[PDB]
């Protein structure tokens, strides 16, 4: 790793959500109903913060009040994975999520980074520099203008971490998109920050653009519509 | 004397506590339909996880650093949970100790320490005292097990044991099934301790030191805690349950993994996707459920119900009487 | 509709259906929730 | 009548689910 | 005033203020004498 002073001093840009976030609660089926839920969602038309990269290098440090929600419009698969943890060293535990070629690994256990990570077409794959025993492994199926909006939802609530995501084919634009329930964890860490993860390859050379969008949940109260299947349509 | 069940006659008197009944219609009863069989569905796990090694282990844990094990995907037996000593404390709250052999749960968590004679009355929802507050705390609508029994043939030692300790002070009381390791010294006084001991600088750990010869109410106790989460999931862990083949369109009772009920299970064109288990309907009632051995979705419907009239004349004219089935088309009575 | 929306109730009671009352709690204990869901269903009829 | 169909057209799953807890409706 | 007065009535608890029963003794019976009030109170707004 190497340390460098060209950075530039600009804040993220501040966006609007109009009617994203809307996730199954329940693993019940109901059709044509209106119900009533109580639980963690992301407020209507709330402010998100939203992070361009293309030179400029964006992977800052988030908390993690209580959940998050990160969407992603993008082209050519730029954004690869998350880094989720408390201290980000060797001190605590941390858990890691990467695309592989054609698989997704999961892991959580104590790990090493610089200052700045990121990762190295792939033929490298360094991101960590050191790993101890670990507790809980996980290998699964690929999760897989800009042209692909993936908006993806981070709970951890009662000892597990709930994984929701829905992707989608095309300033976030309007119309409603339920959330299919993805993967659950049994893990039980703390959790307090995290941190995106992009693809960079060396390269007259054209470099494609991706943007992404982080927000954060709070207990709110919903009433939602289940149509004559069992799709959320409002 | 009058029977109740002879006629429709009689059971009309028998409704109308007379002897004699006037003209009229009068209402009677309802008809059902009974049951023929019984079928049990179960998932198709057979082997076995982790509870010797659990009690029969060498060494449990201090009380602020309880030992905790998660048990899921196997077939649980309370049988073994018996033979443990010739007498033993063994309550549960929201369960009986008879009946869960079969019942279904999601996941099982077993937490095991050792604690003072005397404070095992203090392992109980929302009590308050030294180890409650300050060690190992337990939520209000806990449901679950607690097994307690004697350590004194193991434990104590005339040598000395000093090897289990307890936390006596700390700020505020702590969060149910929530766990300090923290060594920071105690700030009674005013100014910083530097580290270093003094008066209002007590050192937050103290010990038993367990002999053989203490009364009745002061040796260790052993101590093991069982909760369980009864909820809608794929119920991974459940006990010794043998199966049996289904049957559809014949108004039987049944028990899918743990739910019992009665009624017809016929063919469904309900539009679940992977996650979903079963459905409910605008009443909140379970309608369709998925049979954990072949992964398909059937509807549940309860077998035919009525009401019955009877229409006669009066006891002083004749005794025959009509028979009305209320709401069916009877070519399907 | 009221009174069928009615039966989802708990009347603090560990659950609002029956066949779970009676198939985890022994016949001693059990008839403290029965009870209480039979006195609060009665009263939601009795009204209607 | 033509007054008398006006009005009738004028005032105009549920029920089964209903049926199914013993609520039922007789007729005149 | 009945509506009124009736607020300080125990139904069989041991206490009609509900702060002393809560700080007095366990949760375990504080249900049941919560659930008593409650049930005693809605009766008293039906009657009404
Ligand atoms: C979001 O924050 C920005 C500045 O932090 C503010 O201008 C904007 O009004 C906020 N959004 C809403 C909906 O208030
Ligand atoms: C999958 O990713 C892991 C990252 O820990 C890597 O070790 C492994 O070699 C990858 N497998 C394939 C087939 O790329
Ligand atoms: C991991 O290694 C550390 C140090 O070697 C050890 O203290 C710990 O018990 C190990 N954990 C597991 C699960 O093997
Ligand atoms: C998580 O880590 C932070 C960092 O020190 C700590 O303050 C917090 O107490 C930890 N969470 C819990 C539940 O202890
Ligand atoms: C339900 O799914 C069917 C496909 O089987 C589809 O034709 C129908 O439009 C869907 N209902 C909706 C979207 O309300
Ligand atoms: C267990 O699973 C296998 C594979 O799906 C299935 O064929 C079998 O019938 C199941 N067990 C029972 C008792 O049905
Ligand atoms: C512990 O050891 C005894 C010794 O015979 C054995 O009978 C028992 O099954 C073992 N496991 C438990 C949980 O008691």
């Amino acid at each position: 790793c190497v340390n460098l002073t060209t950075r530039t001093q600009l804040p993220p840009a501040y966006t609007n959500s109009f009617t994203r976030g809307v996730y199954y609660p329940d693993k019940v089926f109901r059709s044509s109903v209106l119900h009533s839920t109580q639980d963690l969602f992301l407020p209507f038309f709330s402010n998100v913060t939203w992070f361009h990269v293309i030179k400029r290098f964006d992977n800052p440090v988030l908390p993690f009040n209580d959940g998050v929600y990160f969407a992603s419009i993008e082209k050519s698969n730029i954004i690869r994975g998350w880094i989720f943890g408390t201290t980000l060293d060797s001190k605590t535990q941390s858990l890691l999520i990467v695309n592989n070629a054609t698989n997704v690994v999961i892991k959580v256990c104590e790990f090493q980074f610089c200052n700045d990570p990121f990762l190295d077409m792939e033929s490298e794959f360094r991101v960590y520099s050191s790993a101890n025993n670990c507790t809980f492994e996980y290998v699964s199926q690929p999760f897989l203008n800009f042209k692909n909006l993936r908006e993806f939802v981070f709970k951890n609530i009662d000892g597990y971490f709930k994984i929701y995501s829905k992707h989608t084919p095309i300033d976030l634009p309007q119309g409603f998109s339920a959330l299919e329930p993805l993967v659950d964890l049994p893990i039980g860490i703390n959790i307090t920050r995290f941190q995106t993860l992009l693809a960079l390859h060396r390269s007259g050379w054209t470099a494609g653009a991706a943007a992404y969008y982080v927000g954060y949940l709070q207990p709110r109260t919903f009433l939602l519509k289940y149509n004559e299947n069992g799709t959320i349509t409002d | 004397a009058v029977d109740c069940a002879l006629d429709p006659l009689s059971e009309t008197k028998c409704t109308l506590k007379s002897f004699t009944v006037e003209k009229g219609i009068y209402q009677t009863s309802n008809f059902r339909v009974q049951p023929t069989e019984s079928i049990v569905r179960f998932p198709n796990i057979t082997n076995l996880c982790p509870f010797d090694e659990v009690f029969n282990a060498t060494r449990f844990a201090s009380v602020y650093a309880w030992n905790r094990k998660r048990i899921s995907n196997c077939v649980a037996d309370y049988s073994v949970l018996y033979n443990l000593a010739p007498f033993f404390t063994f309550k549960c709250y929201g369960v009986s100790p008879t009946k869960l052999n079969d019942l279904c749960f999601t996941n099982v968590y077993a937490d095991s320490f050792v604690i003072r004679g005397d404070e095992v009355r203090q392992i109980a929802p929302g009590q308050t005292g030294n180890i409650a507050d300050y060690n190992y705390k337990l939520p209000d609508d806990f449901t679950g097990c607690v097994i307690a029994w004697n350590s004194n043939k193991l434990d104590s030692k005339v040598s000395g044991n000093y090897n289990y300790l307890y936390r006596l002070f700390r700020k505020s009381n702590l969060k149910p099934f929530e766990r300090d390791i923290s060594t920071e010294i105690y700030q009674a006084g005013n100014k910083p301790c530097n580290g270093v001991a003094g008066f209002n600088c007590y050192f937050p750990l103290r010990s038993y030191s367990f002999r053989p010869t203490y009364g009745v109410g002061h040796q260790p106790y052993r101590v093991v805690v069982l909760s369980f989460e009864l909820l809608h999931a794929p119920a991974t862990v459940c006990g010794p349950k043998k199966s049996t083949n289904l049957v559809k369109n014949k108004c039987v009772n049944f028990n899918f993994n743990g739910l019992k009920g009665t009624g017809v299970l016929t063919e469904s064109n309900k539009k679940f996707l992977p996650f979903q288990q079963f459905g409910r309907d605008i009443a909140d009632t379970t309608d369709a459920v998925r049979d954990p051995q072949t992964l398909e979705i059937l509807d549940i419907t309860p077998c035919s119900f009525g009401g019955v009239s009877v229409i006669t004349p009066g006891t002083n004219t004749s005794n025959q009487v009509a028979v009305l089935y209320q709401g069916v088309n009877c070519t399907e009575v | 509709n009221t009174l069928v929306k009615q039966l989802s109730s708990k009347f603090g009671a560990i659950s609002s259906v029956l066949n779970d009352i009676f198939s985890r709690l022994d016949p001693p204990e059990a008839e403290v929730q029965i009870d209480r869901l039979i006195t609060g269903r009665l009263q939601s009829l009795q009204t209607y | 009548s033509f007054i008398e169909d006006l009005l009738f057209n004028k005032v105009t799953d549920l029920i089964c689910a209903q049926k199914f807890k013993g609520l039922t409706v007789l007729p005149p």
